[PDB]
């Protein structure tokens, strides 16, 4: 199919690549992934689609070619240390010397595109910040990586957790639910949005009966515990795995009704939506992101997959080996993901920092040495560019800024659907005379602890009075 | 200098010389950071045990072990020296496919002393899967071997902590605690392991509340002083008596200040391995009317003519203030006897022991054959020897089966600045041997922490509370 021989491309100032295009040792070399991956294959045709409209595009690096290395990383960090090593040698050596600071490295790579799992963007961000390579990622969405102590040069276009957890928290807020029981996998996914949340919580007045974490298929004993108090709001920041399990047992157990908060994870996911029964555990309120698509993508990937079985281009043209054979029905179902927009917007801020930094106008480019890829950060950080005609901004600590959309699961017939009501922008605006409640009548449930009154102290965080 | 011995074989060495005590484009070297006198304190025991292991004629004859200690700090800089470690002679790394034949400038690591660094120098060093023995790092993540094939250990990890910690509240009969953590993930991890620990052995949490960040000598804001207030005053106006805190030893100057100015007096504040040896928290000498303070740390072994030979002593490498901040701690530290330093002493004999058997000689002169990393990993899984009346050898999860102790802080300049009292052996998982204990009651009895007398209706989440019917 010849699609592998696309990975590579030459240019001015070429591009890295981070995506799980594969998945799945006593000696030291690296694992080979053999098993193909749809997804990855996605987010790499968007990012050569993104990269060859950004080259096609006049007003944007006029006269400069921008180039890519897509590197097939699996789940696992040891296969992608490798790439990012050979991004940090010098161009024409398969050398990387070891330096005392960053300022003495002529990086083969200008940029790089970040892994999508969260804990391999930790790990080759904390690589790439000795050098101070620019590094945006797409789909990270854990916290910590915006601590810009130790990721000076990690940015990414999806929003991190801390937004949707404020969301979460005054949602809680607003509607006056200030006893609520908090849980999470026991992943480092759930973890750290418990982490995130209690601090939310404790600044906003809220906090938690229960901080408990579900293991990923115990949670007997997590459901027992949040059943012991009289909370009627539960906030389940979990995986899909682990909120489909929880949510199995507890249907096994007869669990009486409750206002679960559901994150981006499993709001929207269908194994949870389609699990029997599930619609008499309450209504579900989560928090879902508002963001665009590639609306000619899908057009693009059938375009090209059509045009590469041509003998004649391949002729006139492994990291993915498993790429070659493979057809279009192979990856017609992811086609309208949301991470292509956000591939696709990675690469346009890359390409928009690249034209500002070198300080180009319309007609075309000055002349002068390569730029280094440290010399992108000043540009990056307060950064506006404007992608497929929306603008973006890359936040001082390097997150991007975009609504969300508060649903709701309507149910009808046994198949739940979402609804709008309500849109958090940084300050959450609901419209509550149109939510349908979960109780006998159409009243809001009250889960409300007296914080003055006799007391007895109540509480994970000893907030509460039992008055 | 000391930070460099040339030999035949290297023996790279991180050790924390700095930490924060108080623009990405300038990145700031350690050595401008407050010295840390444990990390000297470590890394002269490293020294120690190399020159010990030159001196014999037994082990290791006729090879000269070298070693290339470079200061690591806490967090900021942990890419650089495994960068360094990595390449060659010439500072030269280069990147193939397959690395079996390939030969580094160090033949292992004594790896850094805190958790995270650990594992992102074992993220870099699983592709050349060169040995990397951590000494004090407590996370339990590192146990398994699926991502971590060349790291192992010579501290039990935090399940024996918890399990001291829980044997030590079961022994005193406390079943009313306030655990304390701090906001980084170590503090977060400890805590939690220690809430499922102590779920299911009848002991029930009053609360949890997190410190935050501050580093000592810097101006703190007014919402951390409202913070540490609204902690000290939850803390006072709960009945629980035995006070886990889980943080790191720099964190802690301000809540502890903090706790003297509110003159909260009579709890028994349990330590975890981070500061329960901290010799700068303990000359503080102003917490004695806090109540009781114990920690867990690793059993104390004498080295000998480690004290004397402390006395007689390229980038990031050098520190010049740590001779003048570690000469005004000789005397505690001498008194301290030696915890983590064992731990260090013993991490380079089983290098050292491994690379004997793998050049397999006895006694005599050796076959000085080339060693790769990943053989020396491969033989370094089976040593087995006693060191200072000790065992050590690896468990299947690179650990090291080293007895655990409980110590309390008594005030005695004179006298052991951390007097020993328990003693846990983590093969069998039982804490044992507990000796008399100086508390802070009136008439030397066991501090009472139960939130409920005994008898009976149940009251509040918590099993352990209820009223008396
Ligand atoms: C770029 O423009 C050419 C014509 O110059 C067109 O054939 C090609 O499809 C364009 N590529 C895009 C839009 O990605
Ligand atoms: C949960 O709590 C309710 C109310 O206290 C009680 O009826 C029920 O038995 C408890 N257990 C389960 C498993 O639902
Ligand atoms: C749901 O829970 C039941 C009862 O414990 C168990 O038998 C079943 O396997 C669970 N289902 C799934 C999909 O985990
Ligand atoms: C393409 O799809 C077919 C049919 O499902 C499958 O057998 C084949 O493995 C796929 N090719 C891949 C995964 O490379
Ligand atoms: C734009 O850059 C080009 C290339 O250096 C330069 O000749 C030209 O003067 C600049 N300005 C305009 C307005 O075209
Ligand atoms: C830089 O940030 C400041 C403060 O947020 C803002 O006023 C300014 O417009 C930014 N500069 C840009 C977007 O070029
Ligand atoms: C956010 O939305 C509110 C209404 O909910 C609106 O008044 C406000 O201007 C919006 N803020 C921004 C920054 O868009
Ligand atoms: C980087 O290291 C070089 C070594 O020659 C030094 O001169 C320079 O000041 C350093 N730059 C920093 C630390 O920003
Ligand atoms: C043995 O080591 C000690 C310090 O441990 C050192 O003073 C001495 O020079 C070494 N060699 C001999 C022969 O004593
Ligand atoms: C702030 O820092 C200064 C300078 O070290 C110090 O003198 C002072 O005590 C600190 N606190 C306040 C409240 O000014
Ligand atoms: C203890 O500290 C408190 C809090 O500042 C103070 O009011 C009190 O005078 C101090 N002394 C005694 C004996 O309570
Ligand atoms: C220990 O505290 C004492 C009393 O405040 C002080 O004089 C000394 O400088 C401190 N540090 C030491 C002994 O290292
Ligand atoms: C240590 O302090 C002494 C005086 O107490 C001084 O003579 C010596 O030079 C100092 N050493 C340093 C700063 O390394
Ligand atoms: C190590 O050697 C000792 C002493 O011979 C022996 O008791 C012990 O079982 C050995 N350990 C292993 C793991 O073989
Ligand atoms: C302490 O013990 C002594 C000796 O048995 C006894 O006389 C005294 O009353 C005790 N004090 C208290 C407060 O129990």
């Amino acid at each position: 199919l010849c699609l592998s021989q696309q990975l590579r491309m030459k240019g001015d100032y070429v591009l890295g690549g981070l995506f799980p295009l594969g998945e799945a040792r006593t000696r030291p070399s690296s694992p080979v992934c053999t098993r193909f991956s749809s997804n990855g294959l996605l987010w790499a045709l968007a990012m050569k689609m993104a990269v060859e409209e950004i080259n096609n595009k006049s007003d944007l690096l006029p006269g400069l070619r921008l180039g890519y290395d897509l590197f097939d990383t699996c789940s696992e960090p040891v296969v992608a240390m490798k790439p990012s090593l050979m991004f940090l040698a010098k161009a024409g050596s398969r050398d990387i010397a070891a330096y005392c600071n960053y300022t003495q490295y002529q990086p083969r790579v200008l940029a790089v595109i970040g892994p999508h799992s969260s804990e391999l963007a930790m790990v080759t961000g904390k690589f790439f910040s000795f050098f101070l390579m620019p590094q945006v990622s797409y789909g990270a969405s854990m916290e910590l990586l915006s601590a810009r102590e130790t990721f000076p040069s990690f940015f990414r276009t999806v929003p991190s957790d801390r937004v949707q957890l404020t969301a979460a928290a005054e949602l809680l807020q607003e509607f006056g639910w200030n006893w609520v029981a908090a849980l999470g996998s026991d992943d480092e996914y759930g973890r750290q949005g418990l982490s995130i949340f209690s601090a939310l919580a404790a600044a906003r007045g809220i906090c938690i009966a229960h901080e408990g974490l579900v293991p990923l298929p115990k949670v007997q004993d997590v459901l027992h515990q949040v059943n012991q108090s009289s909370v009627q709001v539960v906030l389940l920041f979990a995986s899909v795995h682990a909120a489909h399990a929880l949510f199995n047992y507890s249907i096994s157990s007869r669990l009486s009704p409750k206002v679960w908060v559901a994150s981006e994870a499993w709001l929207t996911s269908d194994l949870v939506m389609g699990l029997p029964g599930m619609a008499q555990m309450g209504t579900v309120l989560g928090f879902l992101q508002r963001g665009a698509q590639l609306h000619e993508f899908p057009q693009y990937v059938k375009t090209h997959l059509a045009l590469a079985t041509d003998p004649a281009f391949c002729s006139a043209l492994q990291r993915c080996p498993q790429c070659d054979c493979i057809t279009l029905q192979n990856v017609s179902a992811g086609l309208n993901h949301h991470q292509t927009f956000s591939v696709y917007a990675a690469v346009y801020s890359v390409a928009q920092a690249l034209h500002n930094t070198l300080q180009c106008n319309a007609s075309g480019c000055p002349a002068q040495d390569p730029v280094k890829p440290w010399q992108l950060l000043e540009n990056m950080y307060n950064l506006t560019f404007h992608v497929g005609g929306l603008p973006l901004r890359f936040d001082s600590s390097g997150n991007v800024d975009m609504e969300y959309d508060l649903k709701l699961w309507v149910w009808q017939g046994s198949v739940p659907r979402l609804h709008d009501v309500g849109r958090f922008n940084g300050s959450l605006r609901t419209e509550r005379l149109k939510i349908r409640w979960h109780t006998s009548d159409n009243q809001k449930p009250v889960s409300r602890c007296s914080r003055q009154c006799v007391r007895r102290v109540k509480g994970f965080h000893s907030c509460c009075y039992d008055c | 200098s000391d930070f460099y011995l040339p030999g035949d074989y290297l023996l790279g060495g991180l050790f924390s010389l700095h930490a924060n005590m108080k623009n990405f484009l300038q990145v700031p070297m350690c050595k401008e950071y407050e010295v840390k006198v444990i990390g000297y304190n470590l890394m002269q025991a490293m020294r120690f045990a190399v020159e010990e292991i030159n001196n014999d004629s037994s082990l290791l004859p006729g090879v000269l072990l070298g070693y290339e200690i470079v200061d690591v700090c806490y967090i900021s800089n942990n890419v650089q020296p495994v960068l360094y470690f990595l390449a060659h002679e010439d500072n030269l790394l280069p990147i193939q496919e397959d690395y079996s034949n390939y030969i580094s400038r160090v033949v292992a690591v004594i790896g850094p002393d805190n958790s995270e660094s650990v594992m992102t120098v074992a993220n870099f060093l699983s592709l050349f899967l060169l040995p990397q023995i951590t000494y004090s790092a407590i996370s339990d993540e590192l146990r398994d071997k699926v991502r971590f094939p060349a790291l192992l250990r010579t501290t039990p990890s935090a399940d024996h902590h918890i399990e001291a910690m829980v044997q030590l509240m079961l022994h005193f009969r406390w079943n009313w605690i306030i655990v304390l953590v701090s906001s980084d993930t170590y503090g977060r991890d400890n805590g939690q392991l220690l809430g499922e620990r102590v779920a299911r052995r009848d002991i029930c949490i009053a609360f949890q509340e997190t410190l935050p960040t501050l580093q000592p000598n810097q101006n703190m804001t007014s919402e951390e002083r409202q913070r540490l207030v609204t902690i000290v005053d939850k803390l006072q106006q709960s009945t629980a008596r035995v006070v886990v805190v889980f943080s790191p030893d720099l964190t802690l100057y301000h809540f502890f200040n903090e706790v003297l100015r509110q003159n909260f007096t009579g709890a028994v504040w349990i330590a975890s391995e981070s500061w329960a040896i901290d010799p700068v928290l303990h000359n503080l000498t102003e917490l004695r009317h806090l109540g009781t303070f114990l920690g867990i740390t690793i059993q104390s072994v004498p080295i000998p003519g480690f004290s004397e030979f402390r006395e007689w002593g390229t980038c990031n490498q050098e520190c010049d203030n740590c001779l003048n901040a570690t000469l005004s701690f000789n005397t505690i530290l001498r008194l301290s006897g030696e915890r983590v330093v064992y731990s260090v002493y013993s991490a380079v004999y089983a290098v050292a022991h491994a690379l004997h058997s793998l050049l397999g000689c006895d006694k005599s002169t050796c076959t000085k054959r080339v060693v790769y990393p990943w053989q020396l990993l491969e033989e370094i899984w089976k040593v087995n020897f006693t060191l200072l009346d000790h065992q050590i050898f690896f468990d299947p999860q690179g650990d090291v089966a080293l007895h655990l102790e409980i110590v309390q802080w008594q005030w005695d300049r004179s006298q052991n600045p951390f007097q020993s009292v328990a003693s846990y052996y983590p093969l069998q998982r039982q804490l044992k041997n507990i000796q008399d204990i100086s508390w802070h009651t009136i008439n030397n009895t066991i501090p009472m922490s139960m939130c409920s007398k005994r008898c009976k209706k149940p009251v509040g989440i918590h099993v352990c509370c209820f009223e008396c019917i």
